[PDB]
């Protein structure tokens, strides 16, 4: 969830 | 089940009465500032560049990217959107209400406004990362490497610098020598635990939601106001167009935030 993604 | 609202009374009967307000802001908010969004430079777009591989494989073409950010930034000036935002924080501050920009923008625009409880969550384009000693430093620097001086040209077309390692920019404390980086989360990394948890105190608490300009497709930025409109508070969507999180949301104002937002937050 902490996790920078585009999805 | 219905269409989301686009009464600006009925969102302006709430602003009255919060006491807790956040504010969710992307990159639209600051496009009204002349602020490429990215939006191509060169053949790429930001995720494209922003990723610890892209730096990782061709550091000087990302140094690049950033660098020609950086100088088209510093003298773009705060929007009557920015301005909006920043005085009615202080303006509800002397009432005893709380108003806090969360902000996926690294453009430090919001800090120009006079903006003081502010969140940039994903870092700052003037900012450093040295990748040995880790020391986290502010940058303002006009070019901050001689090699990048006239670079960064964003047209198709435009050749790569290719600017050897050791002359990117280099770190200068207690004579460390290692390779900077901006200090940016990119796609791939994680947000600073310290400012989720803030963060998380902030939607947890408040009771009115503003998400201001944001395409609300890069994670978990684009999970915070579906968290707050999940409690039941209020959270209304500023945009030049609607988004996939719109329709849990209960308004949508289209348009300029530079129009909009004067306007509702008045
Ligand atoms: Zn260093």
């Amino acid at each position: 969830t902490a996790r920078k993604s585009t999805g | 089940t219905a269409r989301p609202s686009s009464s600006m009374a009925d969102f302006r009967k709430f602003f009255a009465k919060a006491k807790h307000i956040v504010i969710i802001s992307g990159a639209g908010v600051s496009a009204e500032s002349g602020v490429p969004t990215f939006g191509y430079w060169r053949k790429w777009q930001a995720q494209d560049l922003a990723t610890p591989l892209a730096f990782a494989h061709n550091p000087s073409r990302v140094w690049e990217f950033y660098h020609y950010r950086r100088e088209v930034m510093g003298s773009k000036e705060p929007n009557a959107g920015h301005r909006a935002i920043a005085e009615c924080e202080t303006r509800l501050g002397k009432q005893g209400r709380r108003v806090v920009v969360i902000t996926q923008n690294i453009d430090e625009l919001h800090r120009k406004a006079g903006t003081k409880n502010l969140l940039e969550i994903h870092g700052s384009l003037f900012k450093t990362r040295c990748t040995s000693c880790g020391v986290v430093a502010e940058n303002y620097k006009s070019p901050i490497c001689p090699a990048l001086s006239g670079k960064g040209a964003p047209e198709p077309g435009t050749q790569d610098a290719s600017i050897p390692v050791e002359k990117l920019p280099r770190c200068e404390e207690a004579g460390c020598g290692g390779l900077l980086r901006p200090h940016v989360v990119w796609f791939g990394e994680n947000l600073d635990p310290a400012i989720l948890e803030e963060v998380d105190r902030e939607l947890a608490h408040c009771d009115l939601c503003l998400v201001v300009g944001t395409s609300s497709v890069v994670y978990p930025a684009a999970m915070f106001a579906p968290q707050v409109a999940a409690r039941g508070v209020p959270v209304a969507e500023f945009n030049t167009e609607t988004t996939p999180a719109t329709n849990r949301f209960r308004f949508h104002f289209q348009g300029p935030c530079g129009t909009t937002l004067p306007e509702a937050l008045a």
